[PDB]
């Protein structure tokens, strides 16, 4: 079975930091891209960015810059995120997704979302 | 009323350079200052007129043309330059006013394998004329007897794809080209 | 970036007749734009990648329609397990952008 496998839920203080991981099992990891969607409780998709395998580049969004910050281990093959400085407005779920082509970038296999609540 | 500047330089697909996409942008108004105070394209270079000063003048027809070649053939797209791509594939005049944005692209062309989606024309009878797109497939020389249809021994054919991938070397890694091309509807 | 649009924000059909949800985008993106289906509690999940194409493991009710700037899911037969909110996602522009949703209700 093709499967993106993210951890667990989250709570956490306001400014402090979480570590949400995304094991990427089933299929080459180099191959496919990763993306990262964050939907807020009671509100739409909303796309957070991207980072590749095989370059090691992220790039982020128009409200997703600064605070959040995107790695990965290859050899292991899974992908990271960085929520440094958390704020109140923060609280959502946050979804790994993978890439069906590198031109068609419809997310077809995704995570199962790591509600981070802070307060 | 902007002009679509977004629809060009954030494209997910570009085109190869035989068939580079062209749009037109009319009557609208463009601001050339966040394309230069963008610190993101690697060649900016502009000839006929001077990109600090584009953001006051006013031109009739403004071209897009958007295309994607090797990293070390980004010095073919100039004035009067030879090699396989001002050739076969885009060819600009020598009284060239507009100019050419040019920036890496191995976070989006490069696949692991090989990404032969792009093609190069490689063969092609004669010189380009300025400005001028070769969509066609068919067999070169046949210097012997013809091709009929079927490649081979000295029959060949014209498109070759390129193959870029992650681990290639600067100048073999993607590049994604611009090539804005000016003259009163397009103003700043 | 892309504004994509769906109209309407909720749209309640008897189970069994045509739901068409439209989603308009601000440029034209071309033939590329896909379909996902989030169920209450779930992951999104892909329907249909462009127009032709629809994913693995999707019932054959699901239909796309449309190019450019107006794009409509068209679910055939309207079944008890296609209760979802359903946002269209441009791709053929950088940032990637998504739809606002449409809650589809019996
Ligand atoms: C193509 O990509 C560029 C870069 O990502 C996009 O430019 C971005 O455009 C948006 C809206 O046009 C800008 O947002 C605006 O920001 C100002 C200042 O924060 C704010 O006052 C406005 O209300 C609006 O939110 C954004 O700053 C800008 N980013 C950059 C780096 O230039 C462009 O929109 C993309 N085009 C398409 C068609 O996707």
């Amino acid at each position: 079975q093709v499967q993106l496998v993210q951890s667990g839920s989250a709570l956490k203080r306001p400014g402090a930091s979480v570590k949400l991981s995304c094991k990427a099992s089933g299929y080459t990891f180099i191959n496919y891209a990763i993306h990262w969607v964050r939907q807020a409780p009671g509100q739409g998709l909303q796309w957070m960015g991207w980072i590749n395998p095989n370059t090691g580049i992220p790039t982020y969004a128009q409200g997703f810059t600064g605070r959040f910050v995107f790695s990965l281990d290859t050899s292991v093959s899974t992908a990271y995120l960085q929520l440094s400085s958390l704020k109140i407005e923060d609280t959502a779920v946050y979804y790994c997704a993978r890439d069906q082509d590198l031109y068609e970038r419809a997310f077809d296999i995704w995570g199962q979302g790591t509600m981070v609540t802070v307060s | 009323n902007l002009c679509p500047f977004g629809e060009v330089f954030n494209a997910t697909r570009f085109a190869s350079v035989y068939a580079w996409n062209r749009k037109r942008i009319s009557n609208c108004v463009a601001d050339y200052s966040v394309l230069y105070n963008s610190a993101s394209f690697s060649t900016f270079k502009c000839y006929g007129v001077s990109p600090t000063k584009l953001n006051d003048l006013c031109f009739t027809n403004v071209y897009a043309d958007s295309f994607v070649i090797r990293g070390d053939e980004v010095r073919q797209i100039a004035p009067g330059q030879t090699g396989k791509i001002a050739d076969y594939n885009y060819k600009l005049p020598d009284d060239f006013t507009g100019c050419v944005i040019a920036w890496n692209s191995n976070n989006l062309d490069s696949k692991v394998g090989g990404n032969y989606n792009y093609r190069y024309r490689l063969f092609r009878k004669s010189n380009l004329k300025p400005f001028e797109r070769d969509i066609s497939t068919e067999i070169y020389q046949a210097g012997s007897k013809p091709c009929n249809g079927v490649e081979g021994f000295n029959c060949y054919f014209p498109l070759q794809s390129y193959g870029f991938q992650p681990t290639n070397g600067v100048g073999y890694q993607p590049y994604r080209v611009v090539v804005l091309s000016f003259e009163a509807t397009v103003c700043g | 970036d892309v504004v994509l649009t769906q109209s309407p924000a909720t749209l309640s059909v008897s189970p069994g007749e045509r739901a068409t949800l439209s989603c308009r985008a601000s440029h034209n993106v071309g033939t590329s734009l896909a379909w996902y289906q989030q169920k209450p509690g779930q992951a999104p999940r892909l329907l249909i990648h462009g127009v032709s194409t629809r994913a693995t493991g999707v019932p054959a009710r699901f239909s796309d329609s449309g190019s450019g700037t107006e794009f409509t899911l068209t679910i055939s037969s309207l079944q008890s397990e296609d209760l979802a909110v359903y946002y269209c996602q441009q791709y053929n522009y950088w940032p990637l952008t998504f739809g606002g949703g449409t809650k589809v209700e019996i």
